[PDB]
């Protein structure tokens, strides 16, 4: 009968397409690891996929995956337990390492290009002409950090040309230099701009960039990891 | 056991009961006491089907259900063999359902992300709700919740439509249908611009999110742009749940007469109700 | 309360994109609609530009002398009646050929003509449209997934309307066009055919329908829990790994066991997506040319 012979048939297809989807989702963090970087002697039943490439655009280069993983960069964890599966405890300050909640990535420390090859990201002040076009302008309003203290002021906002977006807040400190704030991890007020996750302390710990008027994807790594990361390394001075 | 980046993530922390008790993982999974709470619910609850099964005299999955109550037991409980053994899988299945979603809570905690996730999760909860625990209770008995088989399921959704006409004809039912096709239509198209640009004509460099407003602006006349699209795919599926239950909760309540003649009332607004000609003058 | 990232809280505006070249020709893009801040706190403000073109210009034209179509056959059946039109709009119904025209185009437009001109517009208006996506594509050096996830709905469509009908041999069996009247050929057709619950396509069709309110549910939620890492910024996501894409791949892996790419989760949407109209069309071209009764059928298992 047809429609059986259909229907076996789909069930085959099926089978081969999960297979295909989940090779597919394995070009990124396999092989599998051991907690102390080696290969894990278990690796599962679906091998490897073939290798493919990306061109990158703006003479970037390629990208084959998979390929060889590494973090390329310390993590300062000590294991918490003599077996497999348990928690890895930070050795130092885990903001400042760059651990857990406030993990990072080792990514290219260049900026996002748009498809003209600009920079993606620029202080409003240097992207004609973007303004302000809705919503409380949050420029000029002192922020506040989840211990309630003020740790500076809004200077200006950090926008995403091609999207017409705004992805940071560059917030200026005591001392007269600035860090950028994810925009999605401030609350604009009418008289402030409030950030949970850091308390007024944190600031000045908040990764800079080394250009005041980019960013580069290891920058952005850097500063998102480290705000969010405040929501539980910062609980302690917080605060109902 | 680990993904190659996986390790500095796995510090200790975001538990929302326990402390350090529970905070570890079993290969890819991560515990909790949530993760322990699913565990004891789903377990009982399978062993309490696998008992259902066995009562009813069958090992068949096509054939094991089941049922809540009958009617005449109201809200009360049943014997086992009668509807209690549905009652107390509907305890468990709830349990594990909750616990899933607190387990989710600790692990976005842990990862200090946000909580969208387990969010989303509740209202798939809250439909399955409607349907064992709302619509029941406000209806005054168990026995119109849906039992547990797997084509004995189907039958009841017929069943419980067919009581209402063509069920086509409840408005609520009509909104949560256009957003599940709504929804399905954006999957397709986000799954497809975003591979369409990272895997653009043979030789070519990768297109930007640039390439992606350009390509839809071209197509449409508009883009809602790549936070937008998340954005639109939660809100569309979530409203498809939402109207789900809306449709269901309002079904055998405060309507429970045939869907179609609810749409009598336009017809027989003052102003054109007598004008002949059309299919209804 | 943690901002959520549902609707912006501040809107930027620049100068009015008018998108990349590439190879398309520039003389055919219209020029920038109005900014709809309303629109802008949930997406982008900006309304168009479009792209006009033969095509384009073919399928639009098309696509209203099958809305018109309709329209004045409805004008015609409230007897030009313009309460009547608004009282009874969900009522009217635009119908087939009957069984005994079978294929024939010789049917009066009051009795199945009108139906076959209007589904004619649909028809070119559709797969103009088709090509249009296909194009649209080509001319900014991308791939064609849309086109061909949009040939997965063109399928169905195809299904209900030309090929099943072809095959069973007559026009009556196509759907009609009007609001309440699809939603009775729907009903009818599923009691016609011994309830669809019983067509295992009819099955899978929904697993992948509500498979993909699942989906989208998780990934959107995904790409928003992690966009204080930039997470919705895909691509550069997948050209260049951050922790948006670990915490957002970790977060599933310590749930469920098993996670997804940055690429990959969008092949897991394309193919849920996709299948929902793909196994349905199948579902549908196989009842009543192959099976007359789907519970008649899953008593022989097949
Ligand atoms: C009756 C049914 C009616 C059918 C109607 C409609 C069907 C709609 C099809 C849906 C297509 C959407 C999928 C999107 C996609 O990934 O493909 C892009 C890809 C196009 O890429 P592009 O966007 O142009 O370029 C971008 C990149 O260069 C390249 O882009 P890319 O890298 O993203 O894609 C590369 C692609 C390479 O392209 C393909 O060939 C894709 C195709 C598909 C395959 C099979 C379809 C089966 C349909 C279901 C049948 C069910 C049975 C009942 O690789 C795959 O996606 C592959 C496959 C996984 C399927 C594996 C299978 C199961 C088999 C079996 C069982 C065996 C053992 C198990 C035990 O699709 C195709 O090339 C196929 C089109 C062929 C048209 C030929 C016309 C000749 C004139
Ligand atoms: C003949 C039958 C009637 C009809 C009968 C009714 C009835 C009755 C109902 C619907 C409802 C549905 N119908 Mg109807 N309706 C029919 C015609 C249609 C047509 C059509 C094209 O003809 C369509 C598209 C729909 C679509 C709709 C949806 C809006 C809705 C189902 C989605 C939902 O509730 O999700 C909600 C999601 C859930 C309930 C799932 C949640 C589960 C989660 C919390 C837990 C599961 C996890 C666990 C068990 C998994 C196992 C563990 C493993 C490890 C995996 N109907 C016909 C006319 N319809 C239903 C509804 O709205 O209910 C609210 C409903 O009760
Ligand atoms: C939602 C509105 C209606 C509904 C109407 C329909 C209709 C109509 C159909 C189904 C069908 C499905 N329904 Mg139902 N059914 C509902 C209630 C549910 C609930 C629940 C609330 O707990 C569950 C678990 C199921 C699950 C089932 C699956 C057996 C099947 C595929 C669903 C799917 O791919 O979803 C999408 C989600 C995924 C793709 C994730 C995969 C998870 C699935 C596979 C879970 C399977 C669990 C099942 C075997 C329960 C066993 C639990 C164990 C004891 C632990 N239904 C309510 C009453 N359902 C289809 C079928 O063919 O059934 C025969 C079908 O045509
Ligand atoms: C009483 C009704 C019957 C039944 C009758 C049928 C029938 C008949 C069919 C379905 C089909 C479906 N049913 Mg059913 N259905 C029932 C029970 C249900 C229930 C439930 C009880 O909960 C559910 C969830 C479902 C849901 C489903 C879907 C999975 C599926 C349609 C997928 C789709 O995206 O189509 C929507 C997608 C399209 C229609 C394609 C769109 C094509 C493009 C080209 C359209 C062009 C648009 C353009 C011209 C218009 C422009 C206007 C704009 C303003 C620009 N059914 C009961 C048993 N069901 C369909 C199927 O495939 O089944 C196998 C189908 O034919
Ligand atoms: C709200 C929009 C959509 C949605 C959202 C959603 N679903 C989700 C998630 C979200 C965001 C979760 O994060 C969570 C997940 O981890 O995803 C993989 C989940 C999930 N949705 C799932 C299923 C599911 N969701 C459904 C649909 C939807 N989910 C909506 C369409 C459906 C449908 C349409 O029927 C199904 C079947 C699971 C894969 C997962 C939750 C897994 C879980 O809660 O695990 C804990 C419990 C167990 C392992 C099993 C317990 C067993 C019980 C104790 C006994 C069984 C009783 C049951 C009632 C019998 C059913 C018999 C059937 C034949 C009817
Ligand atoms: C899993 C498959 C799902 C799916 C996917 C899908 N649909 C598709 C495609 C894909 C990927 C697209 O590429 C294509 C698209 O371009 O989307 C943006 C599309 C599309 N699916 C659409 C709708 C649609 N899809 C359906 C759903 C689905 N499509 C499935 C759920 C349905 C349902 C659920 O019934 C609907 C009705 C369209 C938005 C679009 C196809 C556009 C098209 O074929 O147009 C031809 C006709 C016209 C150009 C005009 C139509 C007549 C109008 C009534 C006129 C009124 C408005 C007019 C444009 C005003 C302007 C005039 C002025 C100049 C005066
Ligand atoms: C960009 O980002 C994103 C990713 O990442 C980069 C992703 O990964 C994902 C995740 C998405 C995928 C991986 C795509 C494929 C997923 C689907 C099609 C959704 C349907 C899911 C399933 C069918 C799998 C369901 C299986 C479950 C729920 C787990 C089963 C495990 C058990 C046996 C349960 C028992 C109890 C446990 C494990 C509790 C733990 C306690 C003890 C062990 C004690 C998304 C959304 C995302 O957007
Ligand atoms: C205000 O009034 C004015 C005058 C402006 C007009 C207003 C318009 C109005 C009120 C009309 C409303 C339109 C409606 C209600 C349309 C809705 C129809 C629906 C719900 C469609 C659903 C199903 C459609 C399907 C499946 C159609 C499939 C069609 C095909 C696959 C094409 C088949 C091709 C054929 C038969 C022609 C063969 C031709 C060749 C190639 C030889
Ligand atoms: C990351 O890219 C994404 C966007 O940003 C550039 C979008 O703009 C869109 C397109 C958005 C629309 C208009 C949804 C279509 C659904 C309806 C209601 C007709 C898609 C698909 C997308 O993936
Ligand atoms: C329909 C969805 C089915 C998906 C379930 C199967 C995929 C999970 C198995 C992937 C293996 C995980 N692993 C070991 C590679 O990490
Ligand atoms: C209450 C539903 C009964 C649970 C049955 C257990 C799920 C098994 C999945 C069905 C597989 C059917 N199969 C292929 C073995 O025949
Ligand atoms: C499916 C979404 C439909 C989007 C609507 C299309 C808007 C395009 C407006 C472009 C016209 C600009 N104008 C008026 C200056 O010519
Ligand atoms: C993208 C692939 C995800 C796979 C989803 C698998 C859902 C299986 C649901 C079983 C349907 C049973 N039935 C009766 C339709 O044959
Ligand atoms: C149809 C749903 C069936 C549940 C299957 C879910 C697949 C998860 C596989 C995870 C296994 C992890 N590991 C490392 C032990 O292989
Ligand atoms: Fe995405």
């Amino acid at each position: 009968d047809l429609a059986s012979l259909a229907i076996y048939s789909f069930w085959i297809f099926l089978a081969g397409l999960i297979y295909y989807l989940q090779t597919e989702n394995m070009r990124e963090g396999y092989p599998l690891e051991n907690e102390d970087g080696t290969p894990a002697a278990n690796q599962g039943p679906f091998p490897l996929p073939k290798p493919k490439t990306f061109i990158l655009p703006h003479g970037r280069g390629t990208l084959t995956v998979p390929g060889p993983e590494s973090e390329d960069r310390p993590i300062a964890l000590a294991r918490t337990a003599v077996s497999e599966g348990f928690p890895h405890a930070p050795t130092g300050d885990p903001m400042k390492d760059g651990v857990g909640p406030a993990s990072w990535v080792a990514r290219r420390d260049l900026p996002e290009l748009d498809g003209h090859g600009h920079n993606k990201i620029k202080p409003m002040k240097a992207a004609a002409g973007f303004h302000v076009s809705a919503g409380k302008n949050p420029i000029g309003l002192p922020v506040r950090g989840c211990d309630l203290e003020i740790a500076g002021k809004v200077v200006d906002i950090w926008v995403d040309i091609p999207e017409q977006m705004a992805r940071f807040l560059e917030v200026e400190l005591k001392d007269g230099s600035t860090r950028l704030l994810p925009m999605q991890m401030v609350k604009v007020q009418s008289n402030r701009v409030h950030v949970n996750a850091l308390s007024s302390d944190l600031f000045a710990g908040i990764p800079t960039i080394k250009s005041p008027t980019e960013v580069t994807l290891l920058e952005e790594d850097k500063i998102c990891g480290y705000v969010a990361g405040g929501l539980m390394y910062a609980a302690p001075k917080r605060k109902s | 056991a680990l993904l190659s980046f996986e390790r500095k993530y796995r510090v200790p922390g975001g538990t929302l009961v326990g402390g350090n008790l529970f905070d570890f993982w079993v290969g890819p999974f991560y515990v909790g006491f949530f993760g322990v709470a699913t565990f004891f619910f789903a377990a009982l609850g399978i062993i309490l089907i696998a008992w259902s099964a066995v009562l009813q005299g069958t090992w068949n999955p096509q054939l094991i259900s089941v049922y809540p109550p009958a009617l005449e037991y109201g809200l009360g409980g049943a014997p086992l063999a009668k509807g209690g053994l549905w009652q107390i899988i509907t305890i468990c299945a709830t349990g594990a359902f909750v616990s899933w979603a607190l387990r989710e809570v600790e692990i976005c905690r842990k990862l200090g992300i946000g909580y969208h996730i387990p969010f989303a999760f509740a209202f798939a909860i809250l439909a399955y709700l409607t349907l064992v625990l709302f619509r029941p209770v406000m209806m005054g008995a168990w026995g119109y919740a849906f039992p547990y088989g797997i084509w004995t399921h189907l039958d009841w959704v017929s069943n419980t439509g067919y009581t209402y006409g063509n069920f086509h004809y409840n408005p609520a039912h009509m909104i949560a249908i256009s957003f599940f096709f709504t929804n399905a239509l954006a999957l397709a198209l986000h799954g497809a611009l975003v591979l369409s640009a990272a895997n653009p004509e043979k030789g070519k460099e990768m297109r930007t999110p640039d390439h992606e407003d350009t390509f839809f602006r071209d197509l449409v006349g508009y883009s809602i742009g790549t936070l937008g699209i998340h954005r639109l795919g939660l809100l569309l599926s979530l409203s498809a749940v939402f109207f789900s239950a809306l449709c269901m909760i309002i079904t055998g309540t405060i309507w429970f007469d045939q869907w179609v003649d609810w749409w009598q009332w336009w017809v027989k607004l003052p102003w054109w109700a007598n004008i002949p000609g059309g299919i209804n003058g | 309360a943690e901002y959520q990232n549902i609707f912006s809280q501040v809107q930027v505006r620049g100068p009015a994109d008018l998108g990349m070249t590439e190879d398309v020709n520039l003389a055919n893009r219209s020029g920038v609609g109005p900014f709809s801040t309303l629109l802008g706190w949930f997406g982008n403000a900006q309304l168009g530009p479009i792209y006009l073109g033969s095509l384009g210009v073919l399928s639009l034209f098309s696509g209203l002398m099958w809305f018109f179509t309709i329209g004045i056959w409805f004008w015609y059946q409230a007897g030009w009646n313009p309460a009547v039109f608004l009282r009874d709009l969900f009522f009217f119904s635009l119908e087939p050929p009957a069984p005994e025209y079978g294929l024939s185009f010789a049917a009066p437009l009051k009795e199945g003509g009108l139906w076959l001109i209007a589904s004619f517009f649909m028809f070119v208006a559709v797969w103009s449209w088709w090509g249009r996506t296909y194009l649209r594509a080509q001319a900014l050096g991308m791939g064609k997934h849309t086109a061909w996830a949009f040939l997965s709905a063109i399928w169905l469509w195809m299904v209900l309307g030309f090929i099943r009908p072809i095959l069973m041999g007559s026009w009556s069996e196509a759907v009609p066009y009007g609001i309440f009247s699809h939603l009775d050929w729907t009903n009818n057709f599923s009691l016609v055919h011994g309830n669809l619950f019983y067509n295992p396509f009819h099955g899978l069709s929904i697993a992948f329908l509500y498979g993909s309110a699942l989906l989208f549910a998780m990934h959107g939620a995904t790409i928003l829990a992690v966009s204080r890492f930039g997470g919705e910024r895909e691509l550069e996501q997948i050209a260049d790994r951050g922790t948006a894409a670990e915490r957002a791949a970790l977060f599933w892996r310590w749930t469920m066991g098993f996670n997804a790419t940055m690429e990959g989760i969008h092949r897991w949407a394309i193919w849920m997506a996709v299948l929902v109209t793909l196994t349905g069309g199948i579902g549908i071209l196989l009842s009543g040319t192959v099976v007359d009764n789907w519970y008649v059928w899953g008593q022989n298992h097949g």
